[PDB]
RNA sequence: UUGACCUCAAAUCAGGUAGGAGUACCCGCUGAACUUAAGCAUAUCAAUAAGCGGAGGAAAAGAAACCAACCGGGAUUGC
RNA sequence: AUGGUGAACUAUGCCUGAAUAGGGUGAAGCCAGAGGAAACUCUGGUGGAGGCUCGUAGCGGUUCUGACGUGCAAAUCGAUC
RNA sequence: AGAACUGGUACGGACAAGGGGAAUCUGACUGUCUAAUUAAAACAUAGCAUUGCGAUGGUCAGAAAGUGAUGUUGACGCAAUGUGAUUUCUGCCCAGUGCUCUGAAUGUCAAAGUGAAGAAAUUCAACCAAGCGCGGGUAAACGGCGGGAGUAACUAUGACUCUCUUAAGGUAGCCAAAUGCCUCGUCAUCUAAUUAGUGACGCGCAUGAAUGGAUUAACGAGAUUCCCACUGUCCCUAUCUA
RNA sequence: UUGACAUUGUGAAGAGACAUAGAGGGUGUAGAAUAAGUGGGAGCUUCGGCGCCAGUGAAAUACCACUACCUUUAUAGUUUCUUUACUUAUUCAAUGAAGCGGAGCUGGAAUUCAUUUUCCACGUUCUAGCAUUCAAGGUCCCAUUCGGGGCUGAUCCGGGUUGAAGACAUUGUCAGGUGGGGAGUUUGGCUGGGGCGGCACAUCUGUUAAACGAUAACGCAGAUGUCCUAAGGGGGGCUCAUG
RNA sequence: GUGGCCUAUCGAUCCUUUAGUCCCUCGGAAUUUGAGGCUAGAGGUGCCAGAAAAGUUACCACAGGGAUAACUGGCUUGUG
């Protein structure tokens, strides 16, 4: 009956949608013959800061060529342009500063926004894909391109997206410890709730299965197996190493 | 339980003795992996060289990695270092710690490859400039092509710290 | 540059149908614990208690791919 | 074990409101005066910042181990913190 | 704010209201729970570290799916533990107990399928997937921590010797050099002369307690000890009012 | 979490090892030799070849057999093996199928073999200044109408439209292995309560058995659940040890 | 003269496996194997016709007891 606090996403109250404080998504609108392979202009002008962190958003609204109407989009703005600035990303022209080209028709060198890792299909059913323009170098091959992070993994993938060139200044802020603190209720009253994070080594006595008793000792592996239980995943999954990487790289 | 043991004199015989010897498959990719891991623990040179190997390209040819990640820079830096050597203590001990001053304080000989050796017998003994601004960095580009007009093919033909090595 | 048959739909009309309570008894489907135990499981309790739906005015079953080795047998259920 | 039925008090999350005595200490920045070749070093005002100090209601119930407990109260009153 | 007069040598006259200073161990302060014996040295919050993470992946919940949250997120964010302000924060080791496993696959490996005898049934030799075995990483996840080797036994004792942070009589350095005012004074070197420069020792006004045998401000309803002021608790009994 | 059949079609499918039998080499010193660790040496159709023919010498050459098989083929076939397009079944973001692909009236760039047999084309790209109403224009109609009706502008096929993939994946009965999330079951007595782990009590020696102490086992190699193939029965004779 | 002058002179059932009779079972007549009987061995218990269980919890409540049913020291030791 006593269950650990990590079995809880099962009741749909308390993990529920507590994000007032935000407004729309971020995933682009109706996808037709501009935006890809040809001519695709973006605009970006109130650049109404991202409710919940550290982004900028934009009000690109697009004069839908369909129907005589305008409606209100608020997506994700960039860092470098003012207040008012189309995008020139030409395929059959050129390129600038804050340009939206697939991941093909450019160069090594290319940090476009996060939109869709398919083909272009107005936010694919899929999104295991890149997290916006946030690309390195591409692949000439075909239409394979082969992008790379220093999170340490690797994808090959398609050559097209609706990514645009620009920054957030979100550097800085986690490189910055929270001093003056005060800082875990609406800190994460954003989306849900997952800070708490915690201790006793007599928070459930009779009971723990890692180790403690009535001392401060763990006994059993907190390295819980992903295909073995899933009524005792409490803690650490699937270990390989540990260490302590140092500040002093200069490494091959 | 080759780098294993080789963790001496009649190492480096045998050494190179298999050494040339193992010298595409990544299973002995990784193998040598935490080889010259736990090499340069107590190759190298060979080390970034399988290095930017995986680099073209779970596990583990994967933590490695993410430790690689948490001589290179290391190289620049003692690279102007040994620059104006040939051309030391207080720069080693800047560029590295109480100890530090310690040693402030052939000794720092067995202290302390082949770039390493020269140095020391050369300072020993006496007991490219451009390209040391350069690599210690535009008005450096200046200096630059400055001497640099001032085996010269491949010469004209980072992409300094490869010319360094050639070097 | 032009009309039929079949399939697939849409109302407020003449003419029809559907959603449940009580519920002895009976029927179909699904599904527990306690008692006893020369210790424990198997097994008994138990094709059960409780709960739900449909049909009938009795229900289920029954006018033979059934019952025998004898003097051949002559529909179902119950005492 | 099987078959059913609850969020007025208590605890957690989201949304919609109301309310919260009087002070000392005076952090960045800005102004004036003085010293200095420069990157500057101080005092005296204004501004009153802060998971800060003292102190009511609200919140909270540790000490004075009282009174009361054949139930003043199915857990209280006064005082203090 | 300063300058007078006067009384009981009186003066925030009642009411409100921090008694205070100096240590050790533990512990950062603030916030929350034990409705009704336990308000603490617990948990939480800042910092740091580890594991997992490319959407055709994973975690939670459900009898199942075309149900839900995580997810208005994209390595900057997302889920689960430990540690719980800064300075301080492992010296070494991976044979055992776990996890991970793109390392290693035919020793062992059901049924179905396949192969003999057989007009049949039962039994039924070999092949293959997964798990187990071997190996590596991982001990800020649990141990060990007067350590880790080489030595006439084929494995069984671990002396002797060697390396290291395994050593009982307290001698850390520097010190006329920018740090020496006293001082244009002594010694030594150059010079016709040079109060400036260089090189020792000594008592250095104002330099430093490297390294080593268990380190702290401010704050406080945690606990122990001591001092001052004050105090009819006691010594040692009694009286007044609602 | 894993595997076979079926769901679920088709056989133009690159490269191996087998399920009955007949040849091919059996080459280490010496013997000109194929004398392969061991066994078999009076023999099978008898007129005839070798039966033990010569030199050497540990093994001497037909003969129904335990045999390690270097490299092939093999009749109706073969459980699992990468594979480009065409897929009437499953799932599927948007859905107001939005301007798409191939082909097709046409330029430019690249150089030559007789022409388009291939590859980028097909409405915005300095500014929150500006943008729509069966598009501004032509031809064809009820007549002189302030409106309306075709084609071209905007030609078709395809009906899988801009985007993942595929006879893929998911469900159900199928040896066993990961797991106290949950349920059920389980506690004689045994250091005057109870309080480490194991459960190595009784056969001469060695071994069994990880060394100066102990140490079981109906386990292994003789004997052994004591002894006897005359130490029995019977007649005659003899009358023991020690001092 | 059915042993040694006297004294010593023993291997449960059930389950599984094996051998023996041409009989029994063969339950739709009859026929060919056939798991289960009778008799006779081996093996798995030397508690005398010779059969005993499992080894984690001071986080609660109800029904009890003056022989705490619970079997000779788990500590000190009288006249030295």
């Amino acid at each position: 009956g006593r269950v650990i606090r990590n079995q809880r996403k099962g009741a749909g109250s308390i993990f529920t949608s507590h994000t007032r404080l935000r407004q729309g998504a971020a995933k682009l609108r109706t996808l037709d013959y501009a935006e890809r392979h040809g001519y695709i202009r973006g605009i970006v002008k109130q650049i109404v800061h991202d409710s919940g962190r550290g982004a900028p958003l934009a009000k690109v609204v697009f004069r839908d060529p369909y129907k005589y109407r305008l409606r209100e989009e608020i997506f994700i703005a960039n860092e470098g342009v003012h207040t008012g600035q189309f995008i020139y990303a030409g395929k059959k022209a050129s390129l600038n500063v804050g340009n939206v080209l697939p991941l093909g028709s450019v160069p090594e060198g290319t940090i476009v926004s996060n939109v869709e890792e398919k083909p272009g299909d107005r936010g694919a059913l899929a999104r295991a894909s890149g997290n916006y323009v946030i690309i390195i170098g591409h692949n000439p091959d075909e239409n394979k391109t082969r992008v790379r992070l220093p999170s340490g993994a690797k994808k090959v993938i398609s050559s097209d997206a609706r990514g645009v060139i620009g920054v957030i200044a979100g550097g800085g802020r986690v490189d910055k410890p929270l001093l003056k603190a005060g800082r875990a209720f609406h800190k994460y009253r954003l989306k849900r709730n997952s800070w708490p994070k915690t201790r006793g080594v007599a928070m459930n006595p009779v009971d723990h299965p890692h180790g403690g008793g009535n001392h401060q000792h763990i006994g059993k592996a907190s390295t819980i197996s992903r295909g073995a239980v899933s009524g005792q995943k409490a803690g650490l999954i699937a270990a390989r190493r540990t260490g302590l990487l140092r500040g002093s790289q200069k490494t091959q | 339980i080759y780098t294993f043991f080789l963790k001496q004199r009649d190492v480096t015989r045998i050494m190179s003795a298999c050494a040339q010897a193992c010298h595409e498959v990544i299973n002995v990719m990784v193998r040598k992996i935490a080889d010259e891991f736990v090499s340069d623990g107590v190759v190298a040179a060979a080390g970034i060289n399988t290095i930017r190997e995986i680099c073209s390209r779970d596990e583990i040819l994967l933590q490695d990695l993410v430790e690689y990640k948490g001589k290179g820079v290391n190289m620049a830096a003692k690279s102007l270092i040994a620059l104006y050597r040939d051309v030391q203590e207080a720069k080693k001990g800047g560029k590295d710690i109480e100890l530090l001053a310690k040693w402030k304080k052939e000794d720092a000989d067995a202290n302390w490859v082949d770039v390493d050796s020269e140095e020391d017998d050369v300072d020993g003994e006496w007991v490219p400039e451009a390209a040391f601004r350069e690599i210690a960095s535009a008005k450096l580009q200046e200096l630059r092509n400055e001497e640099s007009v001032a085996v010269d093919a491949s010469t004209l033909t980072e992409e300094r710290l490869q010319k360094v090595l050639e070097g």
